[PDB]
């Protein structure tokens, strides 16, 4: 488990292929070892050694767009014959400058300089990508960034000049000098739905998408439609079309935030986090704000048509005419969960995996089923600090069994697959995970390149043999399955042969196998934040609390995972009864209550929550006499049912809200 | 008086251009494209399905681009094909009237590169730099109506001549004259690298008895001893037009001297308009400076003669320095139907009825008119 803390949250983070991990944190950008322990080398892009932020960023509502001062950074031209990879940062500093670079001792001159690439504003977006194109194949990097923003002070001018004024995707060629843009390679904009906040850029198809939706910096809501504008993969801007994409199902007023995306490669679907507007940081944080959607890229491909809705365009005024086709997500696989934060698609022994982080330092795994259906997430990992994923995650190039999950200012590199909880072989493949295989040499589950030591394939058992492959004892007794030698010796008790041999026992030469109507008011639920663990007692306050038999109460947390439907405890009084819920994972599960029979009654959201880790103790030394309200900082105190004091035990009382309590 | 003998082509073929290429005159019509030297009419046909040839400039070849249907593209001078595949801005998308110069190698044009048709001044790629173009809304959409190459001393400079409509209270139309840098490098900017760095404006002026004439027609820069002479041809709403002259080394001074309108602080260290030694990029603060404010604070008035007042509706007009005397011109003036000529000594205005719907005036040594008949050559 290495960890690398920053000093400042990160801005980015890229992988090379073979020159490390690049994180940029603050005014600085190092490079480290794939394994996160030395920075290699750093850059200061403000000011020698003094990395710290220029100005303070102010880190919203988990919904809220972040902001950062490292626009762009990615490595391309990697992996050449013999030119060494290059790497294109670019600031918010010196009006959105950008620098190529060798991929590499960072502290090396940069090659070419470029001044407006990247948007100067350190909250407005910014998402780039290279390509090859011209009649040369130079690499290209097509930039879509918010360049200007209605928050100019007289002290200094980031704004373009007002020809440039509405730019939202430009085509910069890093060959010529400073970067320079065409008159043709660049994407105006309409100025009515305030500005647009892009997410992303990859290729698919000889073409460039740029998922982005409208928003407001100033107010900090969506005013419109997630969309995708779908660009030709050429030298001068081809606007190919834009589609919105629907992901507001399983929710009233739907889901207007693009949080995240990830193009699934081999599998063409693109993958986006979705959310609607969650308040002030959790205050409309409902069970259903957030969404993983599954697109299929033909579908977007197909029906984005080239509307002047967003982007001008040479034919048309703007939103003077159709509207955009909303495209419609692969409806058997939309994951809906109460906090999302970002997303990774990737395809391994052909099974779609999703990683997701979700914004309370959880990194939990999907596989899509057999026509893309989602499978009830395992939690891979868990942040201590439940600190929101930093919206991008990626895959380590040089080991695929590794992941780098940003968070605040710590990065860490975390296994892709938790496989050491399976001891047997079902455990192994029922469970479907690609990455995850039995080995008989050490009968363990692992992963391939874990126990593929042993030449003969077959020794590592994986999922696409299937889990009733593994060896058993079949009854005249044998061996079924896939075993790794054809040499073994059965002993029953107590007939014994040899070999493909034949209490029951088969002995291999490196493992073995043994084996011998009225009405009905909820005034309230109490309480709302139960710890993991359960809760033997919620208290739910209403009327005729007596006028029925079967009462039943019904959470759903994530819309793949199956319900949580109980029985009530004890019905006490005709306006009060009492629940007793089990153990589950981190969430926000909606809880609707079902009598006798009838439709649920949505009493409410009620939030799993995180066990209390205890972060330190104010005094920390009282005298004796004691009676000094000793007051403890922590997170998740809310949940806490009671204390203890050992040394003999004291019950003593407790005045806590969530975060402190004394 | 005039008598032209008329060399006409076998059908009345709509002229849509004419330029002189080294004495040789490239009549540009719909279909072929027409070559007159030595009272020879030299007629290449290209293509004819709309191809309205508009351009004949000449780089290393005399290239010649017209638009097929909407689509634009040149051809070498005999009805090759163009090797490097020119005709995006060298052509228009659609019968207009262009203004396309060439200096050595470098092809400056206001031709729309697109569809949609933004109205901008550009330089091609080529031996000055890679393509550039000025900001939106710096040219009216009516273009530039006259452009010209002419050094500063050490650099060339491309100079242009159009007629803003400004509109705040009530619309004006604004005749102005416009310097370049032909070797500009682009602004520093990635988005501001493709966009001139050395473009700055002035007002003309052509007034006679407080009339103030506003509307460019066309323009020649004649190039003598001491410096050149800019002869502007203005149109007027009313039924008058006038010719004025203005003095190119009054126009330097000016644009290196006068100080921007609007800007009232000090200057930076390499002067707005000024041109940069080769490689040299100009810096971001000029850069600002040069684009937010680009008109100087002044008025270029013109020289004291000739300032004449021919009718309206006049269409082109060439010049010819009279053999025998010198610094003294005839300026051949044409309407839709009647020649005139007007001479700087005399200040006497001739005529001319001619049955024809004449386009242009091309003077090589001798006047030649080219109208919708065909060309002639003018002997008084
Ligand atoms: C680093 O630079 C920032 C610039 O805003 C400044 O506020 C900070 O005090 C500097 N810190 C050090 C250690 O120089
Ligand atoms: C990077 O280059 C500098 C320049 O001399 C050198 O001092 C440093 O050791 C180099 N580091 C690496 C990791 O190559
Ligand atoms: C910016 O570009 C100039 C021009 O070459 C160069 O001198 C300077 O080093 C560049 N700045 C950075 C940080 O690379
Ligand atoms: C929404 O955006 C418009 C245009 O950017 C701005 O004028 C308005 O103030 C914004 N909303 C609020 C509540 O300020
Ligand atoms: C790739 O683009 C072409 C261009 O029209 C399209 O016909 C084709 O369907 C696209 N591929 C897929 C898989 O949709
Ligand atoms: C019912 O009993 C519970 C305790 O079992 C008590 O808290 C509640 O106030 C009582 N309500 C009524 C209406 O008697
Ligand atoms: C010292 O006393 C202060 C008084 O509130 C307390 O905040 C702090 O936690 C104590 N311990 C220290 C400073 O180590
Ligand atoms: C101790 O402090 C907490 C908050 O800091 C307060 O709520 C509690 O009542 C205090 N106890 C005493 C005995 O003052
Ligand atoms: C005109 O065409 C004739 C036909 O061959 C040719 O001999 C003559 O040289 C041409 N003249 C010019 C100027 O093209």
């Amino acid at each position: 488990e290495p960890v690398w803390r920053s000093e400042q949250a990160i801005g980015a983070i890229a992988a090379s292929q073979e020159d490390g991990v690049f994180v940029a944190s603050g005014s600085c950008l190092d490079q480290l070892d794939y394994s996160l322990e030395h920075s290699l080398s750093r850059l200061y892009r403000d000011q020698a050694g003094n990395c710290t932020e220029p100005v303070s960023l102010a880190p919203p509502a988990r919904p809220r767009p972040g902001s950062s001062f490292s626009k762009l950074l990615l490595p391309y031209r990697e992996g050449a014959a013999g030119l060494g990879g290059l790497l294109l940062t670019g600031w918010t500093f010196d009006r959105g400058a950008c620098e190529v670079r060798p991929l590499g001792n960072l502290s090396r001159n940069s090659l070419r300089n470029g001044t407006e690439v990247v948007s100067c504003h350190p909250q407005g977006s910014t998402a780039g990508v290279v390509y090859r194109a011209g009649r040369n194949n130079r690499w290209y990097l097509a930039v879509a960034a918010t360049y200007v923003l209605p928050e100019p002070e007289t002290a200094s001018r980031c704004n373009p000049a007002a020809s440039d004024h509405d730019t939202a995707i430009a085509l910069k060629d890093t060959e010529g000098r400073s970067l320079a843009t065409q008159e043709l390679g660049r994407l105006k904009l309409c100025e009515g739905a305030g500005s647009l906040h892009f997410v992303d850029a990859f290729l698919w198809n000889g073409s460039i998408y740029f998922p982005y939706y409208p928003y407001n910096y100033t107010s900090g809501a969506a005013t419109g439609w997630p969309s995708m504008a779908r660009i030709a993969q050429s030298t001068e801007v081809l606007f190919q079309g834009q589609a919105s994409l629907d992901c507001g199902h399983g929710h009233p007023d739907g889901r207007r935030l693009l949080l995240s995306s990830s193009l699934v490669e081999a599998l063409d679907v693109w993958a986006g986090v979705f959310s609607a507007a969650a308040g002030e940081g959790q205050e409309r944080r409902s069970p259903t704000t957030t969404a993983l959607c599954l697109f299929r890229m033909s579908e977007i491909q197909a029906r984005a048509k080239r509307v002047s809705w967003d982007f001008k365009t040479a034919e048309s005024h703007c939103k003077e005419g159709d509207q955009p086709e909303r495209v419609q997500p692969i409806a058997s696989s939309t994951l809906i969960h109460s906090d999302l934060t970002s997303v990774y698609g990737t395809v391994v022994m052909n099974r779609t995996v999703l990683f997701l982080g979700t914004g309370d330092g959880q990194l939990l795994k999907v596989i899509l089923g057999e026509n893309l259906t989602s499978n009830c997430p395992e939690v891979i990992y868990e942040i201590k600090e439940e600190t929101p994923v930093f919206y991008k995650l990626v895959p380590d190039p040089v080991k695929n069994i590794y992941i780098y999950l940003t968070a605040g200012k710590e990065v860490r590199r975390i296994r892709v697959a938790n496989c050491n909880k399976h001891k047997s072989c079902s455990e192994c493949l029922t469970a479907t995970d690609p990455h995850c295989g039995w080995c008989h040499s050490l009968q363990r589950c692992t992963f391939q390149g874990d126990c593929v030591h042993s030449e003969n394939l077959e020794n590592w058992l994986d999922i696409s043999s299937g889990a009733k492959k593994c060896p058993k004892i079949q009854i005249t007794v044998t061996m079924v399955g896939s075993f790794s030698p054809r040499h073994s010796k059965c002993m029953v008790k107590e007939l014994c042969q040899n070999k493909c041999t034949c209490n029951v026992m088969f002995s291999f030469g490196s493992w073995n196998l043994s084996d011998r109507l009225q009405v009905f008011y909820i005034k309230s639920i109490e309480p709302q934040k139960v710890s993991t663990l359960g809760k033997s007692n919620v208290i739910v306050t209403g009327a005729n609390f007596t006028r029925a038999s079967n009462i039943t109460m019904i959470l759903k947390g994530t819309s793949t995972c199956d319900k949580d439907v109980i029985q009530v405890s004890h019905v006490l009084n005709d306006t009060h009864m009492k629940f007793s819920l089990p153990s589950s994972r981190k969430e926000m599960k909606d809880v609707c209550i079902q009598f006798d029979g009838g439709n649920c009654s949505s009493v409410g959201s009620l939030s799993y929550i995180a066990l209390p880790h205890c972060s330190l103790i104010f005094p920390a030394t009282t005298w004796i006499s004691g009676g000094q309200n000793i007051t403890m900082m922590g997170r998740n105190f809310d949940v806490i049912d009671n204390l203890i004091i050992s040394h003999g035990n004291i019950n003593v009382s407790e005045y806590c809200v969530a975060t402190y309590c004394g | 008086e005039l008598e032209i003998e008329w060399h006409k082509f076998e059908t009345s073929e709509e002229i849509i251009s004419t330029y002189l290429i080294d004495d040789v005159l490239y009549t540009g019509v719909n279909g072929a494209v027409y070559t007159f030297s030595n009272n020879e009419l030299n007629k290449t046909g290209l293509t004819n399905n709309n191809n309205y040839i508009t351009t004949s400039i000449k780089v290393e070849d005399t290239l010649v681009c017209g638009t097929n249907n909407g689509n634009p593209k040149c051809w070498k001078i005999d009805g090759s094909e163009d090797p490097k595949y020119r005709g995006r801005g060298y052509a228009p998308y659609q019968n207009s009237k262009v203004t396309i110069i060439s200096h050595n190698e470098c092809v400056l044009s206001d031709i729309n590169i697109s569809k949609e048709g933004i109205k901008r001044w550009r330089r091609f790629d080529g031996p000055c730099g890679y393509d550039l173009y000025t900001a939106d809304n710096v040219i009216p959409k009516d273009g530039v109506r006259g452009a010209f190459v002419d050094k500063d001393g050490t650099y060339d400079k491309v100079y242009i001549l159009f007629t803003d409509t400004i509109d705040t209270k009530r619309i004006v139309k604004i005749p102005y004259i416009a310097q370049m840098c032909l070797n500009d490098e682009g602004g520093p900017s990635s988005l501001s690298s493709h966009r001139w760095s050395t473009f700055l404006k002035v007002e003309l002026e052509c007034d006679i008895d407080g009339r103030s004439y506003r509307q460019i027609i066309h323009s020649k820069a004649i190039k003598t001893d001491n410096d050149t002479i800019l002869y502007v041809f203005f149109d007027s709403p009313y039924s008058k037009s006038a010719l004025c002259t203005y003095s190119m080394n009054a126009i330097k001074h000016s644009f290196s001297t006068s100080k921007l309108g609007g800007y009232t602080k000090q200057l930076p260290s390499p002067a707005p308009g000024i041109c940069l030694p080769a490689g040299k990029v100009v810096p971001h603060t000029t850069f600002d400076i040069i684009e937010q404010y680009n008109e100087l604070d002044d008025i270029i008035k013109p020289l004291s003669q000739p300032i004449f007042e021919g009718p309206s509706g006049v269409k082109w007009f060439d010049i010819k320095e009279k053999e025998n005397e010198h610094r003294e011109y005839r300026i051949y003036f044409i309407k839709e139907n009647t020649i005139y000529s007007f001479d700087t000594k005399s200040k006497q205005t001739r005529s001319a009825q001619v049955d024809a719907r004449l386009f242009s005036v091309m003077v090589t040594s001798k006047p030649l008119f080219i109208a919708d008949i065909g060309i002639g050559v003018g002997i008084p």
